[PDB]
């Protein structure tokens, strides 16, 4: 009969199959597809989970904080940031035998432990850290902080505690609170915090909740600040030969802008740190009052957007009724803000590797290529749901009457052009990029190698000269001495930054050639395949030529059935799920190009990578075949090392993926009949047939396998490439 | 302080591999094949 | 129904519809059914503290910790017993505040607002049954704890592992008669 | 409506028409209807005074100027004697203004101006803030003069030292330990009381 | 540079500049612009205590950029 | 406490009924047995363990009361029935009060007069008359029916 789970969905409780458990666990969050739901209880079970969401997060960096307070080295490591490595924590496997308990056991540890790469030692040494105590107090902090939090989202469910419909779309308030107060303040409490507490403890003076009421920050205190005389503050500064910790050649100055990096920990100046912070608060500050909410002055933005309408029609109704389209729609929001999120996330990415932030970061290679990875993995998954929440809205909360001549209509006014010359786009980049790189691997196989096309990047270079990089010799902006540009900078920022970008020893605007020309045409292409597909499966997720009511099937579902010739993958789900492929493609693409030139800058011989990138021959041999023989050799019939949990983890991913080959291949209807059979010989096997299923067994429908097989697919993905950078990086250094 | 005794991996870790989720693991199935009235 | 004196019928005001109730009531402090239940919650959360105490004492034991379990207040803590009253009393008085008041809406325990706190389910009237018995066990337990530390200065396990390397001696005749030598 | 602990009753003359309402009455004080609006507007500018005074005497700590204790003390650009009499002149003037707003309209005022506000954000929920803050206020100048009677130094002295040693430094450890332990349980001890008899 | 100069004469001079010269424009946006408070004033032109400190927070911003700037001597 | 129970016992739950008050038999005995007997056991018991040793110049406090013996021999006499152990070696004629010079061992005397130097009775006296007068009072509060 009816089952009790799940309680959000009747019909999927009636269904007496094996389907009712998978389709009830990938649909629980889909709360405007349960039953009985209006737009207040939404709001409210969204807010609700953003609360537990907060928690979890909290908790899980209160657990990190923990680990590395009592299992890591932090306090012996802080010592000697160098030669010493890091602690995640130790391990505790009774499947460990002797040879594993003294492989693992390493870094200065009593027992097996992991080395961690996610770098919070360096970033917990900069931002003050430097005892255990310190971080076992971040942890208990962080700890009663998500408690909090999942106490607020219990509370806020419960009536009088429960928010209103109209609260929920106040957006005028909500934007001028979040960019004065969660934006301005946060970033203000930070700058507090490092001109208090990272400042003087990077100069050998501990300062803490104990004495941080009696310690100046500066030595004029708080005057200047009153007085206008902001200058004094940037008054004596760190030398070139400060060290990092102690007070051996530290300054007293607390806002900065010499800009550079430090000379000992390579990485950028506290001071410099603080006074973007301040600077940065200042502006989100001011920017926070830019809305009326309740006190006559301030903006609408339904106002400002009806306001934008060109009067030669070019966009046809402009932007008139963008605000009750979006507002009433929860995917567009969680669009717009999944788009953002991405692309801040792979300028993070970029930022952090080529302008170090935390101490003693460059120096360790494993760091820099595991951060670098797991956030333009992270990105890429974010982009592709960010379209994939576009074509959701599309479906679900697009009204056509309502977006009458705006922009919005007049995208799907024009999607075929849109669709073709995006293919246009991607054939061209594809077509000329493959061509290049057979070409070369043609001329490299039959021993021309001065025959293979090398288009040198000179716009790119152009760039880098205008930077201030002198190798190019283009000597313009800054690069010429005698620019404006250039003397208008050499009293504020300049020196140091022309010192850093010059410097060839750092990850600051490397030295590019035709190799670099050649990946970054790959990176293009892949780019401009997974925009096609997403932006394609958005466009015609109301309806194509092939499906002209696709808007009433929902955003995912199976196919329309094999008539008018095959409507195989016609959903936009369909069309997200080809696009997570190429979004792991160009990945891996970016991953590998930025894997293969910080090893060969790391290793002392760059004309290694330039000269074997431009023939896949050369990536495929001199960086998948060169790099993987210590990973495949952690464990043989020799013994094992360290090592060998990373080749476990390897060929683990590589079963993982194997694994969804399958999901991804072979489809439904075979497996069915399989079962059917399987169902036969329980029901007529003695001894075997008094024990019943309360489920009938059915196979996995075929929206359920494309999700396990792309899960799998991604999974193993994953974990080989990581399991090889992490493996190859930590061995050869 | 708040440093666990050296002999907490050898309990915590049993535990939570293979008490907690026995017993998450039965509690969940029951659940999920309870017959509603 | 099994009472606790052999030939005495159980009282009126005492039914076995209670967990642990065994019809032991000399001086009648159950008459009525409004202070009988007040006196079922209290004996319930006498046994809860009782039980911890006597783990608590057992466990400190076990772990080796260098003062005794009566020595512990006097040990020197960071944030000294002078600021520890206050904190626990405050503490104290809300949680008391919340099972007390979720006592008067349902008769039964709890934990600020979960009446009753009962996650995992395995509640049944057996383990309540249990319950009272285990409560009733280590506070007789509790009491002999300190009368033994009193008379003998030995610590639980200390003075159980004392008296079964000897039996016929190191027991309440020897420990009150020779107290000089004990002290 | 919140009350004064997890279970309150009010003592059926606070049923919550006046802003701020906990049910906070053991005394019964406010049992009369006349009574209960005076006693608002002494609550009102008690609370007005307490907020202008804590904020001029965190202000004094900061700068560097003498304690608020030694103030008086000081020799300024005038005679004490002269101050008084000035002083009493000008607020038998003041307060008899005052008292006539209240007469008319049932709050305070300034001079001939009964509701005194020049910006004009004279809101219900403004005036529940002032009432909040005032008695906000009034503890903190209460906490002002009793750190100073047995540790003296300052307010802000007070609470540099507390974050030297939170566990050591405190109002147990001082010379008013006991007491306040014992008055603290006590408290502690009120809520059940009262919800036990109700 | 005086700061009590600099600050007065920029704060005075756009409460000045919000007072007698942007007030018409700065009310008619605001009313083509479309529970609440309505913060009424004595001023004969409207200049409420809302736009005062949305004036003064402006000036005070200026001045003390201006401060700023000739303190670092460039 | 005192005044807290006053203003306890007469707010509803806790007034006691006309019943509760004319129970004149467990009155009589709980106050001849417990108010009377136990009180002055009690007092027997300060003195014995406090008064005694403090006028022989040892200090007896509630921080060491738990470690100091009131009587060498430690309650053995008292349950093997030699009480008259408790009555031996009292303080002499030239005992000084509040110094052990002169001071005795016995908790249980009746020696009867003054001390020579106070000129009052003498504390182990006055102990054993408490003891006696509690014994006989606990059991006089065994005289009414009750339940």
């Amino acid at each position: 009969a009816t089952k009790l789970f799940p309680k959000f969905s009747q019909g999927l409780a009636q269904d007496p199959t094996t389907r009712r458990i998978w389709y009830g666990l990938a649909m629980a969050h889909d709360f405007e597809s349960h039953d009985g739901m209006t737009e207040e209880n939404l709001y409210q079970k969204i807010f609700a989970s953003h609360f537990g969401q907060l928690s979890i997060i909290f908790l899980w960096t209160s657990g990190n904080l923990f680990h590395v307070a009592w299992q890591g080295n932090f306090e012996q490591w802080v010592t000697d940031p160098v030669h010493i490595r890091p602690i995640a924590h130790a391990i505790w496997d009774p499947h460990f035998g002797q040879p594993a308990v003294e492989a693992f056991t390493r870094g200065g540890a009593s027992g097996p432990v992991n080395i961690s790469t996610s770098g919070v030692y360096q970033w917990w040494y900069t931002i003050g850290m430097r005892t255990n105590q310190d971080l076992y107090v971040g942890s208990v902090f962080l700890a009663l902080v998500s408690a909090i939090f999942l106490f607020a989202g219990w509370l806020h469910l419960q009536p009088n505690f429960q928010p209103s419909l109209s609260w929920f779309k106040d957006a005028e308030s909500r934007l001028n609170h979040h960019l004065s107060g969660l934006f301005g303040v946060s970033s203000l409490a930070w700058t507090g915090h490092l001109v208090h507490v990272a400042i003087p403890e990077s100069r050998g003076q501990h300062v803490g909740w104990d004495n941080f009421l009696s310690v100046l920050p500066h030595p004029q205190g708080l005057t200047p600040f009153f007085t206008g005389n902001w200058a004094a503050y940037a008054q004596s500064p760190d030398t070139a030969s400060h060290v990092f910790g102690t007070a051996q050649g530290s300054g007293q100055a607390i806002l900065t802008f010499l800009g550079g990096f430090h000379p000992q920990t390579q990485s950028l100046w506290l001071t410099d740190m603080a006074h973007h912070h301040l600077a940065i608060a200042v502006i989100f500050i001011v920017a926070g009052h830019m809305y009326r909410t309740n006190f006559g002055i301030g903006h609408r933005m339904q106002a400002i957007l009806e306001a934008h309408t060109p009067p030669s029609g070019s966009l046809g109704a402009g932007h008139k009724g963008l605000f009750d389209t979006v507002n009433n729609s929860l995917h567009f929001q969680l669009g717009l803000a999944l788009a953002s999120v991405g692309t801040i996330t792979s300028l993070v990415a970029q930022h952090m590797y080529s302008l170090p932030p935390y101490a003693f970061q460059a120096i360790d290679f494993t760091t820099q290529a595991a951060l670098y990875t797991h956030h333009q993995y992270i990105a890429g998954f974010i982009m592709c749901g960010a379209f994939a929440h576009g074509a959701i809205f599309f479906i679900r909360d697009y009204d056509p009457e309502q977006n009458k001549g705006n922009v919005l209509a007049r995208m799907l006014d024009h999607k075929e052009a849109l669709i073709s010359h995006l293919s246009w786009v991607s054939l061209f980049l594809g077509f000329h990029t493959l061509g290049l790189y057979v070409h070369n691997d043609v001329m490299q196989a039959f021993g021309t190698p001065e025959k293979q096309i090398l288009i040198e990047p000179v716009f790119a270079q152009w760039i880098q000269a205008a930077h201030g990089k002198a190798l190019y010799g283009f000597d313009f902006l800054l690069s010429s001495k005698t620019s404006a540009a250039f003397a208008n900078g050499q009293s504020l920022w300049l020196p140091g930054w022309l010192d850093a970008i010059n410097n060839n020893q750092n990850s600051l605007f490397l030295t590019i050639g035709p190799g670099d020309f050649l990946v970054h045409h790959a990176i293009a292409l892949g780019l401009h395949t997974t925009t096609l597909i997403l932006v394609k499966g958005a466009l015609d997720a109301r309806g194509s030529k092939l499906m002209p009511d696709k808007k009433d099937f929902g955003y995912s579902f199976p196919c329309d059935g094999p008539g008018r010739g095959g409507t195989c993958d016609i959903s936009a789900y369909d069309a997200f799920y080809l696009a997570v492929f190429w979004m792991l493609n160009t990945i891996g693409w970016v991953t590998f190009y930025w894997h293969w030139k910080h090893l060969t800058l790391w290793q002392g011989n760059v004309a290694q990578f330039d000269e074997s990138s431009t023939y896949l021959m050369g990536w495929l041999r001199d960086y998948l075949w060169l790099n993987s023989s210590q990973l495949i050799n952690g464990y043989n019939p020799f013994g094992m090392n360290s090592l060998s949990v990373w080749a476990w983890t390897f060929l683990f991913g590589h079963l993982i993926y194997a694994t969804g080959f399958m999901f991804l291949i072979s489809w439904r209807g075979y497996w069915q009949e399989l079962i059917e059979t399987l169902v036969w010989a329980h029901e007529k096997t003695p001894l075997a047939n008094l024990v019943y299923w309360k489920d009938k067994p059915v196979a996995l429908s075929i929206v359920q396998a494309r999700l396990v097989g792309l899960a799998h697919f991604s999974v193993g993905y994953i974990f080989t490439y990581a399991a090889f950078l992490i493996a190859s990086t930590s061995g050869r250094f | 302080p708040f440093v666990p005794p050296s002999w907490a991996p050898s309990v915590f870790v049993p535990l939570t591999g293979l008490v907690l989720p026995a017993i998450a693991m039965a509690t969940l199935f029951v659940y999920i094949e309870k017959e509603a009235p | 129904r099994p009472t606790w004196l052999p030939g005495l019928n159980p009282p009126a005001h005492l039914k076995g519809a209670l967990a642990g109730d065994n019809g032991f009531d000399p001086l009648g402090l159950g008459q009525d059914e409004g202070r009988l239940k007040w006196y079922a919650e209290a004996e319930k959360t006498n046994g809860r503290w009782a039980m911890m105490a006597v783990a608590g004492i057992l466990g400190q034991e076990l772990l080796g910790v260098t003062p005794a379990w009566w020595e512990a207040g006097a040990k020197e803590y960071d944030i000294p017993a002078q600021a520890l009253t206050p904190i626990e009393f405050i503490v104290m008085g809300f949680l008391e505040i919340k099972r007390y008041q979720g006592f008067k809406q349902t008769g039964t325990s709890g934990f600020i607002n979960s009446f009753p706190f009962d996650p995992a389910g395995m509640n049944s009237p057996s383990m309540a049954t249990k319950e009272v018995k285990n409560g009733r066990l280590a506070m007789v337990a509790f009491i002999g704890f300190c009368v033994q530390a009193l008379a003998t200065r030995t610590q639980p396990i200390e003075g159980l592992t004392a008296h079964l390397a000897d039996p016929f001696g190191k027991n309440i005749t020897y420990y009150l008669t020779h107290l000089p030598e004990t002290l | 409506r919140p009350m004064w602990y997890p279970g309150a009753t009010a003592p059926a003359h606070l049923d919550g028409s006046m802003l701020g309402d906990y049910g906070f009455d053991p005394l019964r004080l406010g049992v009369n209807k006349d009574n209960l609006k005076w006693f608002r507007e002494a609550e009102l500018t008690n609370g007005r005074w307490a907020m202008a005074a804590v904020v001029g005497i965190l202000f004094t700590d900061a700068v560097g100027l003498p304690k608020f204790w030694t103030a008086g003390a000081e020799k300024y650009a005038l005679d004490n004697q002269t101050l008084a009499l000035i002083e009493v002149a000008v607020f038998a003037v003041l307060e008899g203004k005052r008292y006539e707003i209240y007469k008319k309209t049932g709050e305070t005022g300034f001079l001939s101006f009964a509701p005194f506000d020049p910006m004009g954000m004279k809101s219900e929920e403004m005036k529940l803030k002032e009432l909040k803050n005032g008695r906000l206020a009034m503890l903190a100048f209460l906490g002002f003069c009793s750190q100073a009677a047995v540790y003296g130094k300052g307010p802000i002295e007070t609470l540099q030292l507390h974050l030297a040693d939170p566990g050591h430094n405190n109002i147990y450890t001082s010379s008013v330990g006991p007491e306040t332990a014992v008055t603290v349980a006590v408290l502690c001890v009120l809520p059940m009381i009262i919800e036990a008899t109700k | 540079l005086d700061p009590q100069i600099v600050i007065s004469g920029s704060t005075a001079a756009f409460l000045a500049i919000g007072r007698f010269v942007f007030l018409g424009y700065q009310r008619r946006e605001a009313n083509f612009d479309s529970n609440s408070t309505i913060f009424a004033t004595n001023d004969p032109a409207g200049f409420n205590i809302i736009d005062v400190a949305g004036w003064g927070a402006l000036g005070h911003a200026v001045g003390f950029a201006v401060l700023a700037i000739n303190s670092l001597q460039g």
